[PDB]
């Protein structure tokens, strides 16, 4: 018994989602996670979706002045709440998101939490922080007919859930 | 250190 079976179980169940994690609001990095997939399927990287160490990737700006940067994804989940903004996106598992909205106190049947959003090809992520000092990671893929709204509202009553707890 | 799973 673990946080995958509770993800699994509570979350993963409701076929909204294509992925969950938990991380830590003290650094953002995500500690446990679970995946749509057929476990085991030698293959499926759960992981990767979730967590990346450290990488530099190259930008270009529209002036053409190429520069190199230092991608800590954990920091780019955590400078969403606490600023309001993301300098380069929000960055999950290598792939970069575009951070569309955030909520702060948003009302769900009688319990109150910060929402972010954030978009990429044909999917998208929600960020929510949650009891005990952690942040929820939801993952969506409208490749498999799950939406932004659907998987938000999975997401919210998980956290409702965690807050009942 | 994660904090553990609530009961199920
Ligand atoms: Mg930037």
């Amino acid at each position: 018994y673990s946080w995958d079976s509770y993800l699994n179980d509570r979350l993963l169940a409701t076929n909204q989602v294509s992925g969950a994690g938990l991380a830590s609001e003290e650094d953002g990095v995500v500690y446990a996670c679970v995946a749509q997939g057929e476990e085991s399927d030698p293959n499926f990287d759960k992981w990767s979706l979730f967590y990346k160490e450290d990488y530099d990737i190259e930008v270009e700006d529209e002036n053409g002045t190429k520069t190199t940067k230092t991608i800590n994804e954990g920091q780019t989940i955590l400078v969403v709440f606490n600023e309001g903004y993301a300098p380069d996106g929000v960055w999950l598992g290598g792939t970069k998101y575009q951070f569309i909205n955030i909520e702060r106190d948003l009302e769900f049947e009688g319990y109150n939490f910060d929402v972010a959003t954030c978009a990429k090809l044909k999917g998208g992520l929600h960020l929510v922080k949650v009891p005990g000092g952690n942040i929820l990671v939801v993952l969506y893929d409208e490749e498999k007919e799950q939406d932004r709204g659907n998987s938000k509202i999975a997401a919210l009553t998980f956290a409702k859930e965690l807050a009942e707890s | 250190p994660p904090p553990p799973p609530p009961p199920p």
